[PDB]
Parts: structure tokens; C-alpha cells; sequence
């Protein structure tokens, strides 16, 4: 098979710059390759046909070239309707392959997480269940590590971690990391700590508490 | 092949191109059969009316179908030139007068007409990479090599071992098929206009850069144009050779054609396309010096072999250049563009035999053969004007 | 108008078959192809095959030879796709796209319309009430700076359930995130972040409703 190989799955960009997206063939596909733009909410639609011409509607913006087996999408004027998924296909041979999408984001200052802790509540601890919940908010750097410790412990089973989108309103994300235990378990131990590790600081920023407060 | 792959398969550009081949291929087996059969006011007159008649009537409806294919589209042209060959196949095979023959001829003109712009523009309409419109463009054009290197024997055989009317007749059955084929790929029932209005006719015939590779293409056609029909006389009174030697002494100009149009399609992206036809030129210009230096049949197969192999080589180089220029510097609308082109292609094959016959009378063969070395070494460097025109 | 609608989302059990429908209109159906692709969540998107209404001709990657099968109802103008034997590996939202030809011609040259995707999940779980749990801050901890609370949803396998704050009237600082399927049962957990000032003062709510399972529990977040 053809495998079409896109480089990067998330690119930064800024309203008014310039982008290049690539996506390299493998077995020589000559201008049989369409792009396709994907918005967030919607259905794919096509952008660019034949790897050089322009579909009917799309903006002048938006353009394609190939050199040799790299086909390379370029957005000239970056828009705020622009920030979607990317995909290249090719159907020289069958079967047809796609190229794994590249998504348009938001630019932004270095913004440090603010972290939060929440250790069980009483009517989870009536049902013989615990789960201590960390909040890691408002940072731009999408790239975060977090980390729990127990009395110097590096669990690694029962945490389960969620992330969100990059915001509209402020152009940040944030994430939140659950420990569950049961109820023994939690009542044996003393100190919980949970600890993020992030690009803005090199030192990581722990939050903790104790089960006898 | 298999009813299975043609059910089961998205429809790819080259069926595009095959349909353009096998149009060309069929159009010069039918330039090219019927030669051999024309003897069967002045006869004078009437032979010399009935050689240009198809080259002349093609000359002047080109112009036409460009404007009319941006006006309606590509495919409803294309199906009518089919028709129109069709018709005028099945015209040679049943008619003996010499009115029916000339109307024949005009119809095969139009239809060619019809025929070569229409899928050159569609060609290059459906291929904008530079790449792929000179590999797809010299694949195209290897079919009237194929064409003209097949026509003879094919016409021969079935002329004497079947009967008059057997090579009209399958060639016409070959039409119908091709027609078959082309019937799968297009739509000939819907007015399709252009998006974009193409640039005047005559604002492109203002373009010093298109005019430079139009004059290379009529200079390099127009060599063998009249080397082709005046060789065998010159060599009959001279060599005092066979008739069998007459039909091979040009099939190496045939055989060579096949292979530059088909390798420098790919070569000339690289080498600059420019260059390639300069050296082309040379190369023509050269060849046909020396042609009238041998004295035997062996000392006419290296001439004719770089003769074919160089006017391959300008013809392949040429061809993609005016829709380059035509999208670097006016409207991207590639109909009015090449029928520039076949225009080029036919001021050749209209004026050849009667100026060559006209000239080797006059002053003789050599001296005709020294002049359009001249001519084509002469224009040359005016190539070099090509490798970076000024943009839109 | 050209439009091919899908249905929302299919809920399967492990080891059966699904039928996913795929209904075209606005342009006559037995003159295009269409194409079923697979999108499976944080991976590219894979291409499952070719049918031509038609003549009913097929075209099957050799990947999903086994798992897919496409048919077609001409008289309804709809396209079928069915997945034998599911495992959780096919979870995963599927495309239904038309091919469109260039003009004047028969070449394709672009899937001009597409359909929107039908989740399928393969889990062997029932429907269940999600459990909500007031998450509180930390005893003492008065920070003046500002004071963040949350609410838990554990327990509920149906996937969508909406979460608001005091009944949308806190939006600027709510946070939700994404719910994840861990041991056949979803996760979901929202923040809210108030002005010191306002929690102790001004009551906060946590409101859950599930509509596969009719529940709708509003929890009142108390200091501890
Ligand atoms: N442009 C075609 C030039 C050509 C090539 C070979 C021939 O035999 C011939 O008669 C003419």
C-alpha cells in the first residue's frame, strides 16, 4: 500500500501569518492527490483536487503544490475560520489512504497552570468509594505532565485523565487527573500529592493535603 | 479488458489521453492509406487541389473550434470530430468519382481539426503540472508516429489480398470502436461553458514568446513537409532505385519520430525546454544539409534518423510551452492557444509538395535541402528567448 | 439539494452485527458512488469501500474484506453497511461520502459530499444513573485570590449528559471536560472558578441530568 505520511498533527499559527502543511507520498502517486478540510463541528469537505487545482468556493487563500512526492497545502492569510483538520488523500492505487489529519491552532503567551486539589467527598466515602481530583487550568503550552504521590508512592493505576480543547474565549487548555481508591486503601494512607510538570517552570507545581485536616 | 475492470474503477485522466491517441492514430492511418490509392481542369490542377485540400480546410477551421470550445466545451467538439471522420471514412469507401474524394478530404480536415484542438485543449486543461502536460502531451503526440509508420503496410495488404474497399472498411469498423470507447469517458449531450473568458485570438498573436514556438514548430514541420513527397522522385532519377527501396529509405524518419516524441517528453522538463528545441533545430538544420551528400541507400539512414529524432525533440519540447505561456502571462484558457498550434503544424503540410516541387524544378533538390537547413539553423537562437519571459 | 444523512450514533453489544444507513437525496442515487470510510478517534481516518448503486458493484479493502459488507435499496435510495462480529477495536465514528465527476466527463476527481458520522460503540454495559459527588475545597486553604469547586458524574454508560451551573447562570469560568469509557463506564467532571467573596456568601449547584435514564440531581457544593 500507499502510506501518505503527514509530518506534524498539530501546527500553531497566528491570524494574519503564512502555513504550510506537507504530506509526502510513498510509491510515486502523480497529482492524484485531494486535500480536505474538516471544521470542528462538521463534515469533511474538499479544498484542493488533482494536488493543484482549487474547488469551487474555496478562498484564494488556500493553494497546492507538489515537488516530486510532497504535495504541500499553503494558507497565505490565516483566518479565524481557518483553524480546522487537514487531510491528504491519494487514489493512484487501491486501496485508498489518508494521511493522518493536522490540526490549526492558536497562538499565545506562556500562561502557568493553576492547580487544584479536591480529596474525597463524604457521601462518595458513605458508598465505600474515594477519588481525589486535581485540576490543572488556564495554560497555554498544550504539552503537561502530571504526576501523584502517596507518602513518595508514583501510582500509576486508577488515574484517569481527561483534556480539554483549546479554549475560545482565551486560547488555553486544561486538564483533570482523578485517583480512585477504595475506601480502605484511602484510609490507611495520610498525605496525598498531586504534581504537574510544565514547560513555563522547571520546578513542578504540587498541591497536597493530609487526611487528618 | 474484462468487463469486471471496466465496471469496477474511478475513471482516471489517462482514458483522456488514450482518447486523444487512438483519435490521432486513426486520423493519420486515414491521411496516410489513402496516398497510395489517389492515382486509381489540368490533372495537374486536380492532384494538387486534392493533396492541400485537407491540410488547408483544417488550416482554416481551427480557429473556429478554438473559440467554440471555450464557448460550449471540450467533449461536444471531440464527438464531433469522431462523426465527421466517421463520415468521411465511410466517404472513401464508397465513392470513385473525384468530387466525392475532395469533399472526403475536407471532411477528414475539419474532423482533424475538430479532433486535435479540442483534446490538446482538454489535455492541457485537465494536466496543469508542467511534469505530467509534457509526459502526457508527448505520449499524445506519438500517435501520429504510429499512425503514419502503420497506414502504409496496413493499406497495403488489405488493398490486394481482400479487395479496393477492405482498408476503408476497417478502419471504419476501428472509428466505431474508438467511438465506443470514447463514449464511456464524456458527455457529448451538455453545453459546458468556460468559468473564465479566454484572451482575444489576436492579443496572443501579439505575444513575441508564443510566435517564437509557433515559427519553430511550421520551420521544423515544414523541412520534412517537403523533404517527404521530393525524395523519391530525386532518388528515383539519381539512385535509380527500386520501389520497394523508395517506401524504406523513410522509415527510419518515422521509426526515430516514435522514439524522441515518446523519451523527450520527460527529458526536456529537465534540460530546459528552450535549449531542447534549440538543439533540435540545429540538429533538423544539419540533417537536411546532409542528406543530398549520399550516393546509395545506406547513406540515407543517419540523416533521416536525426531528422525524425530532432523535429521529436521540437515538436515535444514546443507543444507544452504555449500553455505554460498562456498561464504565465494571459488567461489560463488553453483552446485559443494551440489551435495557433495546429496551424503551425498544418502551413506545412498545405504548402509542402507544391513549393518543394516547385523549387526542385526550379533549381533543384540539393538546393532546396541547402535552404531549409539554412532557414531552420538560422532561426535556432531564437530560442534562447524562451528560457525566462517576463511574467503576467 | 444533495444530502446524505446518517444516523447519530449505534450502541452494540461485543461479538454482534450492526446495519448502519447511510440515506442520499437531492440528485438521482443510482449515478454517483459512494464510499463508507472509518475514523477511529486519535488515529486516521481508513478507507472501507466502494459500492455503485447501479450495478451493485463492490469494492472492498483487503483490511475489511470480512468485517464490512455494502449493499444498496434502490427503492429507497439508501446505502447499508453492515459490520459482522464487532469488538471493541471497531469503535469508531463512520463517513458515508459521494464521488462526483469532473464536468462533462465521467473521472472523478473529488468526494464533493459528504455525510455525517455514525458513532458506534461496542461495550457490553446497560444503561445505568450516574452517581454526582460535590467536590469542595480543601479544610482552611482561604486563599483571597479566588476559589475554585467542581462536581464528579461517576458511574453512567449512556454518553451524553449535560452538566450546568445554578442552571447556565454561571458560564464564564466553568470548565468541562471530555467524558472517558474506563471499565465499560463513564467519567465526567466540571470546575468552576468564583471570586473569594461569592462561594461562601452566594450558593453554588452542580445540575446533572441523564436523558437515556431519566435523572436530573442538583447538588448543593457546602464548605467542609
Ligand atoms: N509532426 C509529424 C512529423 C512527421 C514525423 C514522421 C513522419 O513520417 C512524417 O511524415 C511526419
Amino acid at each position: 500500500d500507499i502510506v501518505m505520511t503527514q509530518s506534524q498533527k498539530f501546527m500553531s499559527t497566528s491570524v494574519g501569518d503564512r502555513v504550510s502543511i506537507t504530506c509526502k507520498a510513498s510509491q510515486n502517486v502523480g497529482t492524484d492527490v485531494s486535500w480536505y478540510q474538516q471544521k470542528p463541528g462538521k463534515s469533511p469537505k474538499p479544498l484542493i483536487y488533482w494536488a493543484s487545482n482549487r474547488f469551487t468556493g474555496v478562498p484564494d487563500r488556500f493553494t497546492g503544490s507538489r515537488s516530486g512526492t510532497d504535495f504541500t497545502l499553503t494558507i497565505s492569510n490565516v483566518q479565524s475560520e481557518d483553524l480546522a483538520d487537514y487531510f491528504c488523500e491519494q487514489y493512484s492505487s487501491y486501496p485508498l489512504t489518508f494521511g493522518a489529519g493536522t490540526k490549526l491552532e492558536l497562538k499565545r503567551a506562556d500562561a502557568a497552570p493553576t492547580v487544584s486539589i479536591f480529596p474525597p467527598s463524604s457521601e462518595q466515602l458513605t458508598s465505600g468509594g474515594a477519588s481525589v481530583v486535581c485540576f490543572l487550568n488556564n495554560f497555554y503550552p498544550k504539552d503537561i505532565n502530571v504526576k501523584w504521590k502517596i507518602d513518595g508512592s508514583e501510582r500509576q493505576n486508577g488515574v484517569l485523565n481527561s483534556w480539554t480543547d483549546q479554549d475560545s474565549k482565551d486560547s488555553t487548555y486544561s486538564m483533570s487527573s482523578t485517583l480512585t481508591l477504595t475506601k480502605d486503601e484511602y484510609e490507611r494512607h495520610n498525605s496525598y500529592t498531586c504534581e504537574a510538570t510544565h514547560k513555563t517552570s522547571t520546578s513542578p507545581i504540587v498541591k497536597s493535603f493530609n487526611r487528618n485536616e | 479488458a474484462l468487463v469486471r475492470w471496466l465496471q469496477e474503477s474511478r475513471r482516471s485522466r489517462k482514458l483522456i489521453l488514450f482518447i486523444v491517441f487512438l483519435a490521432l492514430l486513426l486520423d493519420n492511418m486515414l491521411l496516410t492509406v489513402v496516398v497510395p490509392i489517389i492515382p486509381s481542369l489540368n490533372e495537374n490542377v486536380q492532384v494538387g487541389l486534392l493533396f492541400a485540400s485537407k491540410a488547408t480546410v483544417q488550416l482554416i477551421t481551427n480557429p473556429f473550434i478554438g473559440l467554440l470550445t471555450n464557448r460550449i466545451g471540450y467533449p461536444i467538439p471531440i464527438f464531433a470530430g469522431f462523426c465527421i471522420m466517421f463520415v468521411s471514412t465511410i466517404m472513401f469507401a464508397f465513392s470513385s468519382s473525384y468530387a466525392f474524394l475532395l469533399i472526403a478530404r475536407s471532411l477528414q480536415g475539419i474532423g482533424s481539426s475538430c479532433s486535435s484542438v479540442a483534446g490538446m485543449g482538454m489535455l492541457a486543461s485537465v494536466y496543469t503540472d508542467d511534469e505530467e502536460r509534457g509526459n502526457v502531451m508527448g505520449i499524445a503526440l506519438g500517435g501520429l508516429a504510429m499512425g503514419v509508420l502503420v497506414g502504409p503496410p496496413f493499406g497495403s495488404v488489405l488493398y490486394e489480398f481482400v479487395g479496393k474497399t477492405a482498408p476503408f472498411l476497417v478502419l471504419a469498423a476501428l472509428v466505431l470502436l474508438d467511438g465506443a470507447i470514447q463514449l464511456f469517458v464524456l458527455q457529448p449531450s451538455r453545453v459546458q461553458p468556460e468559468s473564465q473568458k479566454g484572451t482575444p485570438l489576436t492579443t496572443l498573436l501579439k505575444d513575441p514568446y508564443i510566435l517564437i514556438a509557433a515559427g519553430s514548430i511550421c520551420f521544423a514541420n515544414m523541412g520534412i513537409a517537403m523533404l517527404e513527397p521530393a525524395l523519391p522522385i530525386w532518388m528515383m532519377e539519381t539512385m535509380c532505385s527500386r520501389k520497394w527501396q523508395l517506401g524504406v529509405a523513410f522509415l527510419p524518419a518515422s521509426i526515430s519520430y516514435l522514439i524522441g516524441t515518446n523519451i523527450f517528453g520527460i527529458l526536456a522538463h529537465k534540460m530546459g525546454r528552450w535549449l531542447c528545441a534549440l538543439l533540435g533545430m540545429i540538429i533538423v538544420g544539419v540533417s537536411i544539409l546532409c542528406i543530398p551528400f549520399a550516393k546509395n541507400i545506406y547513406g540515407l539512414i543517419a540523416p533521416n534518423f536525426g531528422v525524425g529524432f530532432a523535429i521529436g525533440m521540437v515538436d515535444s519540447s514546443m507543444m507544452p510551452i504555449m500553455g505554460y505561456l498562456v498561464d504565465l502571462r494571459h488567461v489560463s484558457v488553453y483552446g485559443s492557444v494551440y489551435a495557433i498550434a495546429d496551424v503551425a503544424f498544418c502551413m506545412g503540410y498545405a504548402i509542402g509538395p507544391s513549393a518543394g516541387g516547385a523549387i526542385a524544378k526550379a533549381i533543384g533538390f540539393p538546393w532546396l535541402m541547402t535552404i531549409i537547413g539554412i532557414i531552420d539553423i538560422l532561426f535556432a537562437p531564437l530560442c534562447f528567448f524562451l528560457r525566462s519571459p517576463p511574467a503576467k | 439539494e444533495v444530502k446524505l444523512q446518517e444516523s447519530g450514533a449505534e450502541l452494540v453489544k461485543p461479538g454482534a452485527s450492526v446495519k448502519l444507513s447511510c440515506k442520499a437525496s437531492g440528485y438521482t442515487f443510482t449515478s454517483y458512488w459512494i464510499d463508507w470510510v472509518k475514523q477511529r478517534p486519535g488515529q486516521g481516518l481508513e478507507w472501507i469501500g466502494n459500492i455503485y448503486p447501479g450495478n451493485s458493484s463492490t469494492n472492498y479493502n483487503e483490511k475489511f474484506k470480512n468485517k464490512a459488507t455494502l449493499t444498496v435499496d434502490t427503492s429507497s435510495s439508501t446505502a447499508y453497511m453492515q459490520l459482522s462480529s464487532l469488538t471493541s477495536d471497531d469503535s469508531a465514528v463512520y463517513y458515508c461520502a459521494r464521488e462526483d465527476y469532473y464536468d462533462g466527463t465521467y473521472v472523478y476527481y473529488a468526494m464533493d459530499f459528504w455525510g455525517q458520522g455514525t458513532s458506534v460503540t461496542v461495550s457490553s454495559a446497560k444503561t445505568t444513573a450516574p452517581s454526582v459527588y460535590p467536590l469542595a475545597p480543601v479544610c482552611g486553604d482561604t486563599s483571597g485570590s479566588s476559589v475554585t469547586l467542581g462536581c464528579l458524574v461517576k458511574g453512567y454508560f449512556p454518553e451524553p449528559v449535560t452538566l450546568t451551573w445554578n442552571s447556565g447562570s454561571l458560564s464564564s469560568g466553568v470548565h468541562t471536560f471530555p467524558a472517558v469509557l474506563q471499565s465499560d463506564l463513564y467519567t465526567l467532571s466540571s470546575s468552576v472558578t468564583v471570586t473569594s467573596s461569592t462561594w461562601p456568601s452566594q450558593s453554588i449547584t452542580c445540575n446533572v441530568a441523564h436523558p437515556a435514564s431519566s435523572t436530573k440531581v442538583d447538588k448543593k457544593i457546602e464548605p467542609r
